RNA sequence: GGAGUAUGGUCGCAAGGCUGAAAAAUUGACGGAAGGGCACCACCAGGGGUGGAGCCUGCGCGCGCGCUACACUGACAGAGCCAGCGAGUACUCCCUUGGCCGAGAGGCCCGGGUAAACUCUGUCGUGCUGAGGAAUCCCUAGUAAGCGCAAGUCAUCAGCUUGCGUUGAUUACGUCCCUGCCCUUUGUACACACCGCCCGUCGCUACUACCGAUAGAGGAAGUAGGUCUCCGUAGGUGAACCUGCGGAG
RNA sequence: UUGGGCUCUGUGGGUGCUUGGCCGCUGGCCAGACCUACUUCAAAGCCACCGGGGGUACCUACCGGUUG
């Protein structure tokens, strides 16, 4: 939606599942979506084509982030790993599998170890 | 997504069979309600089915509101009828030919919110997938024979009904040199329909006229430059595309600008393009005794 | 699905942002914080036809002009502008022969 | 129903109750108040709990054994795991409630259907 | 008998021609200037058809649309190595010389008319053994194009339609300059922020007056602030007590 | 490395920051002891969750009366 007038602008679409977490690149060039359709999705909106580039992942997305230097995205998916991409050359450049690096558990009525 | 569309579409089918039972009921319920206002006596079974009377006392308001036209019926169109703009893509057959591709360009132009698409090397199941991942109103095919289009195939997506029709008597846009023809206006055309008098006629008009954008309702009868017509006789619906200027409150001039079709619809399925295992709704019955005598539409 | 939006009205006052906040021994806000009125100059006043003077009319700019001090040319053009917006919305043979 | 049939607020809340319960799945139609009356039932609630609806989607053979699974915790909803075996699966979530990440169950399925990705 | 429902037949009306084919408007009719948004029917980079010759469905001798041919991206011999869709007790291109066994109708037998591609190895070398003008029309990602394989679905379609797979590029991916098309100049939400009365020719309306025929329709124009306590009083229903007045704290 | 191994089954500390056991507790007791006395004056009120529509003769709650 447009802030300055309020009436709806554009239903972006393309997503094989609900869209899970969203953010703008801090310059404002890029909208980034992550959805549970295993996929993260570069929406360039304010260009004259309102284009889309896919990014296939391994599983569902959970959270997105940008770098203040607006070249890099960090998406945190469901296996638990982080995957770090550079936006322009849409290539993955880094990854961290942090499952044991975060597991702390054993709740009440949590009958797994 | 995919489990979701399977979920909803089957729920539509099952709710139809539900509507069958309950409308068989409401037939009886109708006669009760009329009698109360009328005081005319009634059928004694209706007078003495007890669950029916109590259920009347609950379910009055649906009947009277439907009499009012207060609601539109449950429908694969009624969910989003005049709310949001239907975007529509037109695709050719697998390996298109050039004159066909030009004619498809013509009917893309006639619609106002369309895209064409080069079909190329694309499995038609995955073209349905592209649909249900871009939330289209409508897919549309074209099949030529030899430079001349023969059949179109409207589907309503996400899961709706499909028309499939032959074409005949076609003229292109591209038999006329551009010195006489020209770029045609992408204004939201009006629609008119003549002679659809079956409930099946209203089915086919429903699947047609939910293609086009919603008109704005304030001055629509006054404004507007462009009018699309569907008229039908001998179950061969003929459709033209005209543009007009109003020279008087008593006089007007028309110009004919689209392609001229006659199509005769030969398959209407509550069921999309891939699903050949779906429930057809009316097919064109030659080969029978009086498939030539009777008409639908 | 939540509900259709039912239109709801809610009134605000003339008193300040500090009156909007909750209760605590200090205002956090600065010193220029506090003299702002929670509403806008538009809210307290805008010139309009509905508050116009008698012989005079307001402009779309919101400027006061008298119809008497008005010129005829501007009169014609403002009539045109208003209309533009509007459109956007048996006898004697003696008498007979003679 | 006691409200006279011709009223606006009656019409609005007929539609509201019906479509809301329908999106809670406990019904089967959305046009019949008599169906709300002598149809809406705690049994239908229970058949929209979680283990019953995972038998209906065919996660597991019998709803007992389904309870055993989701108590061990292989059964995810959305993106969370679920322990509470009364997590009432509304109709928008029946399409989503699926298997969890590191599950011996999911790997068993992939074993039988022969794609067993070790990655 | 009653209540419905149909169905047909009867009856009455509708069913008497100053007549002889080819408006509404306080809201309307039509522009114009500026500003935005868009589009392989716009610009720009390229690509690719058709249009040259032969074949023919189609459409109206003309016309394209598909198929074929046309040489360096060659020809011959090997070697190797890859698809996807298809299962109705169902499937055949002939039609013919002879002969067999067939009193006759036939059946025989012999004659005549799970892929291309791609890679590698080696042999020879432009040799009627010539890739299509002006025009026009189409195309921006598994797309142009190439390559085969299958099916043959109640409309169309074997002079072909439609599928599935295979290999897979260049080139813009921006800009409203040309062409256009649409939309602003009204509304439909308020904070900061900004903008600041678009323009033309007529219509319709109210009024004003003018002109000229017979009070009268016409013609032609403009305008739109003394409380509390106490006391002395007069009255009340009297001890008290209340009211009102007048004085002190 | 002059027996090895699986599996089962007990006990003991741990798996949360270390102040003793008990009782009629300002003391005593862990062998326990004394065992029943003493008294001026009943009370303040409220609330206090059973699934829905439905009937209500009898029981009950309430509310209004009636004789004694």
């Amino acid at each position: 939606w447009s802030v300055q007038t309020g009436q709806l602008l554009d239903r972006l679409s393309g997503h094989e599942g609900p869209v899970s977490s969203l953010a703008f690149a801090p310059d404002g060039s890029v909208l980034v979506s992550g959805s549970w359709d295993r996929t993260a999705r570069i929406w360039s909106i304010f260009s004259r084509t309102q284009t889309s580039e896919p990014l296939q992942l391994q599983s569902d997305v959970l959270d997105v982030a940008f770098r203040p230097d607006s070249k890099q995205i960090a998406i945190s998916t469901l296996d638990g790993q982080l995957t770090f991409w550079s936006v322009s050359e849409a290539q993955q450049v880094s990854g961290v599998d942090g499952r044991r690096d975060v597991s702390g558990g054993r709740r009440i009525t949590d009958r797994r170890t | 997504m995919l489990r979701k569309q399977a979920r909803q579409r089957r729920d539509y089918l099952y709710r139809r069979a539900l509507l069958l039972r309950d409308a068989e009921i409401a037939e009886k319920r109708a006669k009760l309600r009329a009698a109360l206002a009328s005081g005319k006596p009634l059928d004694p079974k209706i007078a003495n089915d007890k669950e029916l009377r109590k259920d009347f006392d609950y379910d009055v308001s649906r009947d009277i509101a439907k009499e009012q036209g207060e609601i539109d019926i449950d429908d694969e169109y009624s969910e989003l009828s005049g709310i949001v703009d239907p975007r529509v893509l037109v695709t050719t057959s697998r390996d298109p030919s050039s004159r066909l591709m030009a004619f498809s360009k013509e009917i893309r132009l006639m619609f106002p919110t369309a895209i064409r698409l080069n079909r190329g090397n694309l499995i038609l199941p995955d073209l349905v997938m592209s649909a249900q991942r871009e939330r289209l109103s409508d897919i549309i095919l074209l099949h030529e024979h030899r430079g001349t289009p023969t059949a179109i195939t409207i589907s309503h997506f996400p899961h709706g009904p499909t028309l499939m029709a032959s074409l005949h008597n076609v003229v292109l846009r591209a038999d006329i040199p551009k010195s006489i023809k020209g770029t045609v206006s992408e204004s939201y055309p009006h629609l008119i329909f003549e002679g659809f008098r079956t409930p099946l006629g209203q089915r086919v008009v429903k699947i047609l006229k939910h293609l086009f954008p919603p008109r704005d309702p304030t001055n629509n009868a006054k404004s507007g430059n462009r009018v699309i017509t569907f008229v039908n006789q001998d179950d061969c619906i003929e459709v033209r595309h005209h543009v007009y200027v109003r020279t008087n409150y008593n006089s007007v001039e028309l110009s004919e600008v689209g392609p001229r079709f006659t199509m005769r619809p030969f398959s209407i399925t509550m069921g999309t393009l891939e699903n050949k295992d779906a429930d057809v709704e009316w097919h064109l019955s030659q080969y029978t005794r009086t498939g030539r005598k009777k008409n639908y539409f | 699905k939540p509900k259709p939006p039912a239109p709801t009205l809610t009134v605000v006052s003339d008193v300040a942002t500090v009156a909007m906040e909750d209760a605590q021994p200090a205002t956090a806000q600065g010193v220029a914080g506090g003299e702002t009125s929670m509403i806008a100059p538009q809210e307290v006043y805008a010139p309009s036809k509905d508050t116009a003077e008698k012989g005079e009319v307001v402009t779309k700019a919101g400027i006061p002009i008298a119809k008497q001090e008005m010129s005829r040319e501007e009169k014609l053009r403002r009539r045109r502008r208003e209309k533009e917006r509007i459109r956007k919305a048996v006898q004697s043979s003696g008498a007979y022969k003679l | 129903s006691l409200l006279p049939p011709d009223n606006e607020v009656r019409r609005k809340h007929e539609t509201l109750l019906l479509d809301k319960l329908y999106d809670m799945g406990i019904l089967s139609t959305k046009a019949k108040l008599s169906a709300v009356e002598h149809n809406v039932t705690v049994s239908a609630f229970a058949r929209r709990r979680l283990p019953v609806v995972m038998t209906r989607l065919r996660m597991a053979e019998t709803v007992q054994a389904a309870t055993k699974l989701i108590e061990q915790g292989h059964v995810r909803v959305g993106v969370e795991e679920v322990r509470d075996p009364a997590f009432l699966v509304t109709r928008n979530m029946e399409d989503f409630v699926t298997w969890t990440v590191g599950s011996k169950i999911k790997q068993n399925i992939m074993k039988y259907r022969d794609k067993l990705d070790d990655f």
